């Protein structure tokens, strides 16, 4: 639902950021809710480009 | 908590400063990642670039650390995440987290003031308590109100 909230915990900030990283190199494991989360781009992946979207949004770019 | 100040500093019109941003009370697991946004008025300061300080211990720095800057919309905004994916570029110690670099287009003051905090989080992603403390350029500059020393 709430597109780059990782950890669900209702607002998109950098520890959402540190989730997402840390899943894509698999030092975590996500629960499915975080995963429909953590696709940013929804191209149905979650990977590095999905880490970069979220801070270029982090940095307010889009 | 943790204990963000924007540093106080003077300059004339048109020399370059540089206004630290130091942060204290470093949790006793790190900082893996910070996210806020500070404002300031671009008709005083012209803001050149926000170097990482030397708390940003990742070797390639950009891996871990960015800003971005809007002139238009007056604004800074900083993104720290700790890029080993481990903790062990984490934030570990007190210091200078970023450097603001502001060439001086007036003599009125020039703050630099803390405008929104998303998360401060720990290496076991625990958010941490953070409050601000404003600073920026010439502070005290102003018509007097009396004769005095
Ligand atoms: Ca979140
Ligand atoms: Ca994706």
């Amino acid at each position: 639902v709430l597109l780059g909230d990782v950890n669900g915990d209702g607002t998109i900030n950098s520890t959402d950021l540190t989730m997402l990283k840390r899943s894509v190199l698999r030092a975590i494991t996500l629960t499915d809710d975080a995963k429909a989360r953590a696709d940013v781009d929804k191209n149905g992946s979650i990977n590095a480009a999905d880490v970069l979207l979220l801070s270029r949004y982090l940095l307010r770019v889009i | 908590g943790v204990v963000v100040e924007i540093g106080k500093v003077t300059g004339s019109v048109g020399t370059t400063v540089e206004i630290p941003v130091y942060f204290r009370g470093v949790p006793s697991k790190g900082i893996a990642n910070c996210d806020f946004v500070f404002r300031y008025d671009p008709n005083v300061l012209e803001i050149i670039g926000i170097d990482p300080g030397d708390i940003i211990v990742d070797p390639n720095p950009t891996k871990s650390f960015d800003t971005a800057i809007y002139p238009d919309r007056k604004i800074i905004v900083f993104l720290f995440a700790e890029d080993s994916g481990t903790g062990a570029y984490a934030i570990t110690k007190d210091g200078v987290f970023a450097k603001i670099r502001a060439t001086v287009k007036s003599s009125a003051p020039g703050y630099i003031t803390f405008d929104e905090v998303g998360g401060f989080a720990d290496n076991d992603l625990v958010e941490q308590k953070v409050s601000f403390i404003d600073g920026g350029v010439n502070v005290g500059n102003a018509t007097p109100t009396k004769l005095e020393h």
